[PDB]
C-alpha cells in the first residue's frame, strides 16, 4: 500500500548520486551519473564532454544548441528552458534526459508550465478536451483577463500598487462607542518612523492625530513636526506640506500592508486594532517612488488558443408534449448478486432542490442485466420546463428480506442539465459515467450534485436518449417571454403580514398559505424588496407563466443587501436571471472587506453553476484580478479542491485564466507551491517509510534534510500563504521540529526580513500538517471572526482568535501558531493541581496593576466563546483543546466537529453545551471569590453573554446563509439543510426573542447546575435590579 | 374525535422528522403535529404531493378549527376526516390531491415488541452497541476505498507516463538506426571492425533499456487489474453494509424513542 509522490516515481528522495539515461540527437545513449542537486547546465556540460567519446559525435553541435526534454510524473512530455533548475526538483518519472533542439513558442511554452505548476496540471490537457462548453469558456474569459489587466495599468503606478497592496479596510468609518471612547478627545497617538540615510537609522516621531486624518494629512503631520525645530512662514511651510504631502506613502511596521488610499486611518484594521487594544500603531513612512520601483510589470498576452479556427431552429415553447426520457442500459454495476435482489434507475426532473413534478423508477431487472429500454413519462409540459431544469437520476438496489419491508440503497448518481449552455434543449442518445455516492448521503437522489459525466471512464455508465423533435430546439428568447409576461392580464392587515414574512430567516417553514398569498400580493412585494426569497419560492417553478410572470419582476427589482442577495446564489436558485440579479447587488453594494470576508462560500457556489460560463464567476475573477489579496485566497481555495474530480475541470480552467491574467504574483505563488511540495514531500516520508521510528531518529532526518541546498532554496524567501503579507525569510532550523501529535505535523519558524520586525512579528511560526482535512477548522475559524466581527460593531468587545487555518491539498494544511499560550492541560502539568491551579498561574504570568486587565480578558474571551461554541456546536470541550494566553486571552483549538453530528450516531434529540464553566474558570472570573456565581463580576459575565447571544440571532440570515452556500462543499458534516437546522434551533428562531434568551439562560443553567439568574423580572424582561 | 388519539396526530416531532416520514413516499401521504412555533394549539397540516411536502397551517381561533377564512370546522379531527373522503378543491380551486394515505404511528409502535422497560433498555443496548461497531467497520471500509481510488488514479497516471516514456525510447532506436545504417556500410569498406561493434553495442544497450522500461510497465498493468478488482469488492462490501446500517440507526431510534415514551416525562 506504498507508492511514492516524489523526486522520482515510486521513491521520495533521489539518493546523493544517481544513473541517469542521456538520449543523444545522434541516436545514441550515455548513463551519466549525477549528483541529484546538480543543475541542468552542469548536467549538459558533463554530457557533451562525455558523449566526445561515443560513436557519432561529430553530428553533434554546440552543447548551446539544445536543451533537455523529458517525461514528468504528471506524464507530460516536458522541455527545460530554465537550466538553473536543479535534477531532483524536475518531477521527473524516470531518470532519464533527452536532447533536443528547442522550437515553436519559446515564451507561452515557459509561461504554460509556470502555469501548470501552479495549478497542479499540464494546461496541454485542455488543448485535448472535445467538449465545445470547454473551449468556449477558455476563449471567452479573456474578455475578463483584458478587462482587468486594463482596469489595472489605467493610472500607473498607483493603480497597480492599489492592486498589489490594497487598503487593508473596515467596511464603514464609523466608529462604535466603545472604540470611540477609547480614543483621547476623539484623537490617537501614532507612531511614525522614517528609516534614514545613509546608516539606515530608525527614527522615531510620535503625532497625536484626529482618528478620521487621512494617510496624507498623517504625512502633512509628520512634516510638520519636522520642520517645526526649523521655524519659518506658514505660507512657505504648508506650500512645502502641499507640494512634498504626496512624495511619501505610510506602511505598517513589520509587514507589507500599505495605506494607499484616502480612507480615514480609523478605518484601516490595523488602526481599528491598535486603538481597541490600546496598542501604538507603529508606522513607517517612505518615498513614493521606492514603492512604486518595487512594481513589476505585469503584461497580459493573448494565449495561441484565442487564435484558432473552429467548428431549423424550433422555440421550446411550440412543443406540444409530455415529457419523455428513455433509459436504455447501464454497463455494469458492483453489487453482491446474493444480497440484492433488483436494481433499477430512479429519475427526477428538479429545479434546484426542488422536483418539478414526482419521481419516475425505471421497472427492476436483476443486478447481473442493467437493462431497460424504457421510455420514462414525467408529468409535466415541455413548454412547462424552467430554464434551469435537471434530470436528476441514480442506479439503485432493492433487497426484499425482511416482510414487506424493502431496503434501498444508491450505486451510483449522475446529473443533466435539460438545456446547455446555448440553451439548446438536449436530444438523442447521451452517455453518462456515474459518479459514487457522497460519504453518509443516504437519499436515493442527489439533486445538490454537480451536473456531468464523471471524466474517469471506468465507472457504471449509462445510455440515455431524450426525445426528437426533428428540430434543433431552443429556450425562447427574452422578448418572447416578457410579451408573455403581459400576455396574462385589507391593505394595512396585508401590509404588515408582507414585513413579517419577511422578517424570518432562510430556512423559515413557509406554508401553502403564504405562498398563495405571496404570489398574489407580488406586485406590492416590491416596496419591502428582501423579501425576494421567499417570494421566489412561492412561484411555481413547473408553469411557464408564472416564470414569466416573475422574470419581469426581477427585471426591475430594487437591489438588497449583499448578506441576502448571497441567499441567491445557493443551490435552492439556479434559475440564471435571479442568479444574475444577486450578482449585481454583489458588484454594487459588496466591499471587498465582506468579499474577502465570504470569498470561501462564493468559490463554493461555484460548483452549484449549471455553466463553466456565468455571471458569478466572471464577477469573482475580475475581482480576483483587481485586487491581489482577493487574488491570492482565490487561488488557494480553488488550488484546494483540484484532487477533487467532480470541480476540477471547472476550478482548473478557472485557475487558468487567472494564472495568465494575474502577472508577476504567479512567480510568488509558485515559490510557495513549490515550498508546499517539498512540506509535503517530507512529511510523507516521515509517515510512510519512517513511520515505525523514534522521534529521535525521526528528527535527525528531519534536521539533514532541511539543511540540504535544493530544501533551504525552496523554504526560504517567500510569502506566508495564511498572510501573503507577511515574508518567510530565512529558516530558523534551531526551532524547526516534529510535533508529538498524530499525523507527525511541522512546527516552521522564519525570520521576518522586514527591517522593521522587532515591532511586531518579529516571529512568523507555522505548523505544517498533512493528513487531517482542514477544511471544517477553516469554517469555523472563518464563522469565528464574522461573529467576532458583528460583536465589535455592536459595540460589545468579546475578544475572540480565528488563527489563521488554510486548507492548501487533499487533508493537508497550514495551521497560524499563536505565541506565548498554553493548554489548560499544561498550565496544570506546571504548579498537585486544584481548581485554582489557573487562577494562581494567571496571577503570576500578570503581577500588580495589570492584574485586573488579565481578568478582564479572561472574561470577554471566556464570554465569547462560551456562545459561540454553543451556538454552531462545537465538539465537546476539555484542558488539551482550550488555550489561555499569559496575558489571559482565551480561545479554542482543533474544532473538527459541528452542529447535529452527535445526534446522527447516538440518538439522542439535545442541544448541548460544548463549553462548560467548570470551577476553575468561575473562578478565575470572580477574582478568587469563594461563591462564584454570586459576583458582581459573573453577573457581567452573563450580561455578555446574553448580549453576544442576541447579536447573532439578529443576524441568524447571514450565519444561515453562509453554512447553506456550503452544502455542496464535500463536508460530510453538512451535506443538506437538515444540518444547518442544528443552529435555528440553538438560535431558537422559530421562538421569540425573549423567548430565545429564556431558552438560553435555561441552556446554560441545566449544564452548569445552576447559577445563570435574570437582571429581569419573569413578565416584562425590564430592568429590576439597581 | 379525540384528536390526542387520532392516528396521524404525531404532536411536537420536527419537520425534520416528518420529512424523513414522508421520503419518497405517494401523493395523498399526510400527517399532522404541532407548529414549529410550540404556541398551545396552533397545529401543522403536513401534505405529499408532486414529490413535494407541502405545509398546510391549521388555524385555531375562538371554538373553530380550518384552512381558510371561514373556520368551518369545530375539531382537528372534524377537518382531517372531513378532507379524508373528498379533494382538497375546497380550500383551494386548485390542488384537489384529497387526503389518501395517513401515517400511522400503530405500525411504528410495532417494531418494539416488549412491554417493560427493562427488556426495552436491554435491545436498546445491544442494538446500539452493534449499531456503533457496524458504524466504525463503514467508515474502515470508506477509507480503504478512498485509498485505493487514489492510488488506482496514480498507477493509471504512471502507465500513461510509461507510454510517453517507451515511445521516446523507441524513437531513438529509429533515430540511431537513420543515422548509423550509413555509418556502418562506409566503416566496413574503411575496414574498421571495432568501431562497428560501439555502434552495435550502444544499440544493444538501448534495446535492453525498452525491454525493462516495457516489463515495468507490464508489471504495473498487472498490480492495476488486481487494485481495480479489490476496489470493486470493497465496493460490494459497502453496498450490502450500507442499507443494513441505515435500517440498524432506525431500530435503535425508536428503540431509544420508545425508551422515552414509557420513562418519566417533564
Ligand atoms: C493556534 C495554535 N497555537 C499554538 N501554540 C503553541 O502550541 N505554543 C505556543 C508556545 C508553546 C507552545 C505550547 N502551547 O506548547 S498550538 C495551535 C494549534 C491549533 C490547532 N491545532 C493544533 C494542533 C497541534 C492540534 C495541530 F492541529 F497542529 F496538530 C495546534
Ligand atoms: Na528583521
Amino acid at each position: 500500500p506504498r507508492p511514492s509522490s516524489g523526486e522520482l516515481w515510486g521513491i521520495h528522495l533521489m539518493p546523493p548520486r544517481i544513473l541517469v539515461e542521456c538520449l543523444l540527437p545522434n541516436g545514441m545513449i550515455v548513463t551519466l551519473e549525477c549528483l541529484r542537486e546538480a543543475t541542468l547546465i552542469t548536467i549538459k556540460h558533463e554530457l557533451f564532454k562525455e558523449a566526445r567519446k561515443y560513436p557519432l559525435h561529430q553530428l553533434l553541435q554546440d552543447e548551446s544548441s539544445y536543451i533537455f526534454v523529458s517525461v514528468t510524473q504528471e506524464a507530460e512530455r516536458e522541455e527545460f528552458f530554465d537550466e538553473t533548475r536543479r535534477l531532483c526538483d524536475l518531477r521527473l518519472f524516470q531518470p532519464f534526459l533527452k536532447v533536443i533542439e528547442p522550437v515553436g513558442n519559446r515564451e507561452e511554452k515557459i509561461l504554460n508550465r509556470e502555469i501548470g505548476f501552479a495549478i497542479g496540471m499540464p494546461v496541454c490537457e485542455f488543448d485535448m478536451v472535445k467538449d465545445p462548453e470547454v473551449q468556449d469558456f477558455r476563449r471567452n474569459i479573456l474578455n475578463v483577463c483584458k478587462e482587468a489587466v486594463d482596469l489595472r495599468d489605467l493610472n500607473s503606478p498607483h493603480s497597480r500598487a492599489m492592486y498589489v497592496y490594497p487598503p487593508n479596510v473596515e467596511s464603514s468609518p464609523e466608529l462604535p462607542k466603545h472604540i470611540y471612547n477609547k480614543l483621547d478627545k476623539g484623537q490617537i497617538i501614532v507612531v511614525i518612523w522614517v528609516i534614514v540615510s545613509p546608516n539606515n537609522d530608525k527614527q522615531k516621531y510620535t503625532l497625536k492625530i484626529n482618528h478620521d486624518c487621512v494617510p496624507e494629512q498623517v504625512i502633512a503631520e509628520a512634516i510638520r513636526k519636522k520642520t517645526r525645530s526649523k521655524k519659518l512662514s506658514s505660507e512657505q511651510l504648508k506650500l512645502c506640506v502641499l507640494e512634498y504631502q504626496g512624495k511619501y506613502i505610510l506602511k505598517v511596521c513589520g509587514c507589507d500592508e500599505y495605506f494607499l488610499e484616502k480612507y480615514p486611518l480609523s478605518q484601516y484594521k490595523y488602526i481599528r486594532s491598535c486603538i481597541m487594544l490600546g496598542r501604538m500603531p507603529n508606522l513607517m513612512l517612505m518615498a513614493k517612488e521606492s514603492l512604486y520601483s518595487q512594481l513589476p510589470m505585469d503584461c497580459f498576452t493573448m494565449p495561441s488558443y484565442s487564435r484558432r479556427i473552429s467548428t431549423s431552429t424550433k422555440s421550446l415553447w411550440v412543443i406540444n408534449s409530455a415529457l419523455r426520457i428513455k433509459i436504455l442500459c447501464a454497463t455494469y454495476v458492483n453489487v453482491n448478486i446474493r444480497d440484492i435482489d433488483k436494481i433499477y434507475v430512479r429519475t427526477g426532473i428538479y429545479h434546484g432542490g426542488e422536483p418539478l413534478c414526482d419521481n419516475v423508477n425505471t421497472q427492476r431487472v436483476p443486478c447481473s442485466n442493467p437493462r431497460w429500454n424504457e421510455w420514462l413519462n414525467y408529468d409535466i409540459y415541455i413548454p412547462d420546463l424552467p430554464r434551469a431544469a435537471r434530470l436528476c437520476l441514480s442506479i439503485c438496489s432493492v433487497k426484499g428480506r425482511k416482510g414487506a419491508k424493502e431496503e434501498h440503497c444508491p450505486l451510483a448518481w449522475g446529473n443533466i442539465n435539460l438545456f446547455d449552455y446555448t440553451d439548446t434543449l438536449v436530444s438523442g442518445k447521451m452517455a453518462l459515467n456515474l459518479w459514487p455516492v457522497p460519504h453518509g448521503l443516504e437519499d436515493l437522489l442527489n439533486p445538490i450534485g454537480v451536473t456531468g459525466s464523471n471524466p474517469n471512464k471506468e465507472t457504471p455508465c449509462l445510455e440515455l436518449e431524450f426525445d426528437w423533435f426533428s428540430s434543433v430546439v431552443k429556450f425562447p428568447d427574452m422578448s418572447v417571454i416578457e410579451e408573455h409576461a403581459n400576455w396574462s392580464v385589507l391593505r394595512e392587515n396585508d401590509k404588515e403580514q408582507l414585513k413579517a414574512i419577511s422578517t424570518r430567516d432562510p430556512l423559515s417553514e413557509i406554508t401553502e398559505q403564504e405562498k398563495d398569498f405571496l404570489w398574489s400580493h407580488r406586485h406590492y412585494c416590491v416596496t419591502i424588496p428582501e423579501i425576494l426569497p421567499k417570494l421566489l419560492l412561492s412561484v411555481k417553478w413547473n408553469s411557464r407563466d408564472e416564470v414569466a410572470q416573475m422574470y419581469c419582476l426581477v427585471k426591475d427589482w430594487p437591489p438588497i443587501k449583499p448578506e441576502q442577495a448571497m441567499e441567491l446564489l445557493d443551490c435552492n436558485y439556479p434559475d440564471p436571471m435571479v442568479r444574475g440579479f444577486a450578482v449585481r447587488c454583489l458588484e454594487k453594494y459588496l466591499t471587498d472587506d465582506k468579499l474577502s470576508q465570504y470569498l470561501i462560500q462564493l468559490v463554493q457556489v461555484l460548483k452549484y453553476e449549471q455553466y463553466l460560463d456565468n455571471l458569478l464567476v466572471r464577477f469573482l475573477l475580475k475581482k480576483a484580478l483587481t485586487n491581489q489579496r482577493i487574488g491570492h485566497f482565490f487561488f488557494w481555495h480553488l488550488k484546494s479542491e483540484m484532487h477533487n474530480k467532480t470541480v476540477s475541470q471547472r476550478f482548473g480552467l478557472l485557475l487558468e485564466s487567472y494564472c495568465r491574467a494575474c502577472g508577476m504574483y504567479l512567480k510568488h505563488l509558485n515559490r510557495q507551491v513549490e515550498a508546499m511540495e517539498k512540506l509535503i514531500n517530507l512529511t510523507d516520508i516521515l509517515k510512510q517509510e519512517k513511520k515505525d521510528e523514534t522521534q529521535k531518529v525521526q528528527m535527525k532526518f528531519l534536521v539533514e534534510q532541511m539543511r540540504r541546498p535544493d530544501f533551504m532554496d525552496a523554504l526560504q524567501g517567500f510569502l506566508s500563504p495564511l498572510n501573503p503579507a507577511h515574508q518567510l525569510g530565512n529558516l530558523r532550523l534551531e526551532e524547526c521540529r516534529i510535533m508529538s501529535s498524530a499525523k507527525r505535523p511541522l512546527w516552521l519558524n522564519w525570520e521576518n526580513p522586514d527591517i522593521m520586525s522587532e515591532l511586531l512579528f518579529q516571529n512568523n511560526e507555522i505548523i505544517f500538517k498533512n493528513g487531517d482535512d482542514l477544511r471544517q477548522d477553516m469554517l469555523t475559524l472563518q464563522i469565528i471572526r464574522i461573529m467576532e466581527n458583528i460583536w465589535q460593531n455592536q459595540g460589545l468587545d468579546l475578544r475572540m482568535l480565528p488563527y489563521g487555518c488554510l486548507s492548501i491539498g487533499d487533508c493537508v494544511g497550514l495551521i497560524e501558531v499563536v505565541r506565548n499560550s498554553h493548554t489548560i492541560m499544561q498550565i496544570q502539568c506546571k504548579g498537585q493541581f486544584n481548581s485554582h491551579t489557573l487562577h494562581q498561574w494567571l496571577k503570576d504570568k500578570n503581577k500588580g496593576e495589570i492584574y485586573d486587565a488579565a481578568i478582564d480578558l479572561f472574561t470577554r474571551s471566556c464570554a465569547g466563546y462560551c456562545v459561540a461554541t454553543f451556538i454552531l456546536g462545537i465538539g465537546d470541550r476539555h484542558n488539551s483543546n482550550i488555550m489561555v494566553k499569559d496575558d489571559g486571552q482565551l480561545f479554542h483549538i482543533d474544532f473538527g466537529h459541528f452542529l447535529d453530528h452527535k445526534k446522527k450516531k447516538f440518538g439522542y434529540k439535545r442541544e448541548r453545551v460544548p463549553f462548560v464553566l467548570t470551577q476553575d474558570f468561575l473562578i478565575v472570573i470572580s477574582k478568587g471569590a469563594q461563591e462564584c456565581t454570586k459576583t458582581r463580576e459573573f453577573e457581567r459575565f452573563q450580561e455578555m453573554c446574553y448580549k453576544a447571544y442576541l447579536a447573532i440571532r439578529q443576524h441568524a440570515n447571514l450565519f444561515i446563509n453562509l453554512f447553506s452556500m456550503m452544502l455542496g462543499s464535500g463536508m460530510p458534516e453538512l451535506q443538506s439543510f437538515d444540518d444547518i437546522a442544528y443552529i435555528r434551533k440553538t438560535l431558537a428562531l422559530d421562538k421569540t426573542e425573549q423567548e430565545a434568551l429564556e431558552y438560553f439562560m435555561k441552556q446554560m443553567n441545566d449544564a452548569h447546575h445552576g447559577g445563570w439568574t435574570t437582571k429581569m423580572d419573569w413578565i416584562f424582561h425590564t430592568i429590576k435590579q439597581h | 374525535m379525540s384528536l390526542q388519539d387520532a392516528e396521524w396526530y404525531w404532536g411536537d416531532i420536527s419537520r425534520e422528522e416528518v420529512n424523513e416520514k414522508l421520503r419518497d413516499t405517494a401523493d395523498g401521504t399526510f400527517l399532522v403535529r404541532d407548529a414549529s412555533t410550540k404556541m398551545h394549539g396552533d397545529y401543522t397540516l403536513t401534505l405529499r404531493k408532486g414529490g413535494n411536502n407541502k405545509l398546510i397551517k391549521i388555524f385555531h381561533r375562538d371554538g373553530k378549527y380550518g384552512f381558510s377564512d371561514p373556520l368551518t370546522f369545530s375539531s382537528v379531527v372534524e377537518l382531517i376526516n372531513h378532507y379524508r373522503n373528498e379533494s382538497l378543491a375546497q380550500y383551494n380551486p386548485k390542488l384537489d390531491v384529497k387526503l389518501l394515505y395517513p401515517v400511522s404511528k400503530y405500525q411504528q409502535d410495532q417494531v418494539v415488541k416488549e412491554d417493560n422497560i427493562e427488556a426495552v433498555g436491554k435491545k436498546l443496548h445491544e442494538y446500539n452497541t452493534q449499531f456503533q461497531e457496524k458504524s466504525r467497520e463503514y467508515d474502515r471500509l470508506y477509507e480503504e476505498y478512498t485509498r485505493t481510488s487514489q492510488e488506482i488514479q496514480m498507477k493509471r497516471t504512471a502507465i500513461e507516463a510509461f507510454n510517453e516514456t517507451i515511445k521516446i525510447f523507441e524513437e531513438q532506436c529509429q533515430t540511431q538506426e537513420r543515422y548509423s545504417k550509413e555509418y556502418i556500410e562506409k566503416f566496413k569498406r574503411e575496414g574498421n571492425e571495432k568501431e562497428i561493434q560501439r555502434i552495435m553495442h550502444n544499440y544493444d544497450k538501448l534495446k535492453s533499456r525498452i525491454s525493462e522500461i516495457i516489463d515495468s510497465r507490464r508489471r504495473l498493468e498487472e498490480d492495476l487489474k488486481k487494485q481495480a478488482a479489490e476496489y470493486r469488492e470493497i465496493d460490494k462490501r459497502m453496498n450490502s453494509i450500507k442499507p443494513d446500517l441505515i435500517q440498524l440507526r432506525k431500530t435503535r431510534d425508536q428503540y431509544l424513542m420508545w425508551l422515552t415514551q414509557k420513562g418519566v416525562r417533564q
